[PDB]
């Protein structure tokens, strides 16, 4: 079982979704067609906030493809858009990541959310990962059992 | 690569960055607007400053896009309004010069106060000053003197000032490729690029001059009905055959004839509605009033308010040592935080106000998915449009009847509605004719036409002409009595109010006919109507990625501005008018003057 954790805005949610396209859902963590696990998301405004700006969160915004399901990337280059080669920052050269920055004074829809992923797995191997229903015990009557 | 993906990175990065400081800069202010201390000026200067150099740094960066390779609509609008220069065009010593004549004049208009001649010490205020004397007066002398003082004190001291503005307006007006400042403001009024929509800056004047040629004689009814009542209220002051003075048309510069309804009453022993006494009885407050705004905006089919929306506005006036301005203005900070800053007191004005407000409020949450450099309205009157047809719905006698304001032993008679018709014509119809010879007056004084030593000849001339009010006391060229408003003095068009005016009879029009009322255009109601609600909010999502022509066409199916609304409207008040004028005399002489006897 592998649990996977990202924090988002809060209209970034439904990007979270096989078959969903945009930024998040393409250039920083992409869900393949069949996925057999669980969303868990929930507001934690009161928690991730800080006045004049909370400068602490990134994320890969500009990229030249796309990300395949299941794949980490932390590259740090400078993105090119011209036909010119990079030598710094300037022209047709920006930083792929950028800042967000949540304060406690926006909307609804501008609130860091922690989204939590969880993956099942099952191959060829003992499983010994189960999920919980015990009863008590009778004597001197016929009843049924069952011990393990 | 292509250029196209190139500037639609480029807006991006531009968007996500002015974003943040846009936020910060409406905080800053809110929080100078809130309380007025040093720090809170501090930190809204810093706030501009840095608002300021973003613009500096943004701008001749983002040149290397021509926009004669750009194939979509929005990229080339965005291109277009991100790569206008302003102001920079002009030298250091320039800008310099005109922002320090911008601060002399605004610090002249702010600080006035007029003395009394016969006692230096007597110095009054303008607020608690002339304003409220032209409110309440029943003298001509005051009131000639308040005139008198008011336009040779502060209409001397800002003749060279505005002379050199104008001068600097043109030079910028001309080195930015235009004509003049006039064109740079009906630039605005300009959709170039989709076949069968396409609108020039020449259109709108004479579309103006065709709605002002309907509009004269009604205009020339209404002032003829006033002279017939303002002859006997002055006797031997009033013409029957002259114009009006300057100083009794209700206030200072007499924009609007609200004043003038306690003399030109039809019927004066018939009651008036005033649901103040009833709010007095109730016990209401403005939560109460927020409350009633709220509910009747859902029922047309619209979605609710923000917690935040209730957790952060001041909607009542704390009365302490913390000072803070009371005019209802709309905030619209970003990140989904909506505010209102606005002193509402237990009155009816305040009730109108605030369904004002909230339709701002829904008007500014209509286009929230719309990028950051798209983030406005398709006109600059829309606002108020859209806060105008609601106002009107919100003040009709069944809606306070159906919400208990009003008794239900209330009989409608024809005086009633005749006064209501007549209140509501001295309030719109009265601010037309001066709006638009005020906007002609800039216009010709900006494009050339007019020499410098007939500036004031020119102005009382078109003043006689399309308003029909004699001056009491004639004045030379070494006044600057025009530039002595605020709009005027702050660089602010007129025409956006005419517009607005239009457009809310359009609307209101439009609103009526879908949701299939019948009877008399004053008792339309458009509450519970999901069916108009949609057909308004289909409208209020474009913003301003499409042309108001467009968006015009498909919610009232023209393209160009109307007055039919308007005549449709006051119909029964017109015939009214005219049965009271069949034996009375109609039009005025200009050859009649107070000074010629």
């Amino acid at each position: 079982v592998y649990a996977d954790s990202f924090v988002i805005k809060g209209n970034e949610v439904s990007q979270i979704a096989p078959g969903q396209t945009g930024n998040i859902a393409d250039y920083n963590y992409k869900l393949p067609d069949d996925f057999t696990g669980c969303v868990i998301a929930w507001n934690s405004n009161k928690l991730d906030s800080k006045h004049s700006g909370n400068y602490d969160y990134w994320y890969r915004l500009f990229r030249k493809s796309k990300l395949k399901p299941f794949e980490r990337d932390i590259s740090t280059e400078i993105y090119q858009a011209g036909n010119k080669p990079c030598k710094g920052k300037g022209p047709n050269c920006y930083f792929p990541l950028q800042s967000y920055g949540f304060r406690p004074t926006y909307g609804v829809g501008h609130q860091p959310y922690r989204v939590v992923v969880l993956s099942f797995e099952l191959l060829h191997a003992p499983a010994t990962v189960c999920g919980p229903k015990s009863t008590n015990l009778v004597k001197n009557k016929c009843v049924n059992f069952n011990f393990n | 690569s292509t250029i196209e993906e190139q500037a639609k990175t480029f807006l991006d990065k531009f968007n996500h960055e002015a974003e943040d400081l846009f936020y910060q800069s409406s905080l800053a202010s809110w929080n100078y607007n809130t309380n007025i201390t040093e720090e809170n000026v501090q930190n809204m200067n810093n706030a501009g400053d840095k608002w300021s150099a973003f613009l500096k740094e943004q701008s001749t960066l983002a040149q290397m896009y021509p926009l004669q390779e750009i194939q979509n609509l929005t990229v080339k609008l965005q291109l277009q309004a991100l790569q206008q220069n302003g102001s920079s065009v002009l030298s250091e010593d320039k800008s310099k010069r005109l922002n320090t004549i911008l601060n002399t004049m605004s610090t002249i208009y702010s600080t006035g106060k007029v003395c009394n001649p016969d006692n230096p010490q007597e110095c009054l205020l303008l607020e608690p000053g002339l304003n409220e004397i032209m409110a309440n007066s029943l003298d001509y002398n005051e009131r000639l003197w308040a005139w008198e003082s008011w336009r040779s004190e502060v209409g001397k001291q800002l003749r060279p000032l505005y002379e050199e503005y104008v001068v600097l307006k043109n030079e910028m007006a001309r080195a930015n490729h235009y004509e003049d400042y006039g064109d740079y403001w009906r630039g605005d009024y300009e959709v170039n690029g989709v076949d069968g929509y396409d609108y020039s800056r020449g259109q709108l004047i004479e579309d103006v001059e065709h709605t002002f040629e309907e509009i004269k004689p009604l205009y020339e009814h209404l002032h003829a009905y006033v002279r017939a009542k303002l002859m006997n209220a002055y006797p031997s002051y009033i013409s029957p055959i002259g114009c009006l003075p300057a100083h009794l048309l209700g206030d200072m510069w007499g924009r609007f004839w609200t004043n003038l309804y306690s003399l030109t009453v039809p019927f004066g022993q018939k009651p008036n509605i005033d649901v103040t006494d009833a709010m007095v009885d109730q016990a209401w407050d403005a939560q109460r009033i927020f409350k009633e705004a709220e509910k009747f905006f859902v029922s047309v089919g619209l979605p609710n308010m923000t917690q935040g929306f209730w957790e952060n506005s001041m909607l009542t006036d704390p009365g302490n040592v913390q000072k803070a301005v009371c005019h209802p203005t709309a905030w619209d900070l970003g990140k989904g935080d909506f505010r209102i800053l606005m002193c509402t007191k237990v009155t009816m004005d305040d009730f109108l106000t605030a369904h004002h407000e909230m339709g701002h409020i829904q008007y500014d949450m209509a286009y929230a998915a719309q990028p950051f450099l798209l983030r406005n309205g398709a006109n600059e009157g829309f606002h108020e449009a859209v806060g105008e047809i609601m106002s009107l719905s919100a003040a009709t006698p069944k809606h306070l009847k159906s919400i208990g304001l009003l008794s239900p032993d209330f009989q409608e008679d024809n005086e009633t509605e005749i006064n209501f018709l007549l209140k509501q014509a001295l309030t719109i119809v009265g601010t037309l004719p001066f709006t638009y010879m005020l906007e002609k007056w800039r216009w010709m004084v900006f494009k050339g036409e007019i020499p410098k030593d007939q500036w004031m000849k020119k102005w009382w001339e078109m003043k006689r002409e399309i308003v029909g009010v004699v001056e009491p006391v004639p004045h030379d060229e070494t006044y600057c009595d025009p530039a002595s408003l605020f709009h005027v003095s702050n660089d602010y068009s007129f025409i956006r109010y005419y517009t607005r005016t239009l457009y809310q009879f359009q609307f209101q029009e439009a609103l009526c006919q879908a949701a299939k009322h019948e009877g008399p255009l004053h008792k339309c109601d458009i509450s519970n109507s999901t069916e108009a609600g949609q057909k308004l909010f289909n409208m209020l999502r474009l913003g301003k990625s499409e042309p108001w022509t467009l968006a015009l066409e498909n919610v009232v199916g023209a393209k160009n501005m109307n007055v039919r609304p308007l005549l449709n409207y006051f119909e029964p008040l017109f015939t009214w008018l005219k049965d009271q004028n069949k034996n009375s005399f109609v039009g005025w002489s200009t050859d009649w003057s107070p000074y010629a006897d």
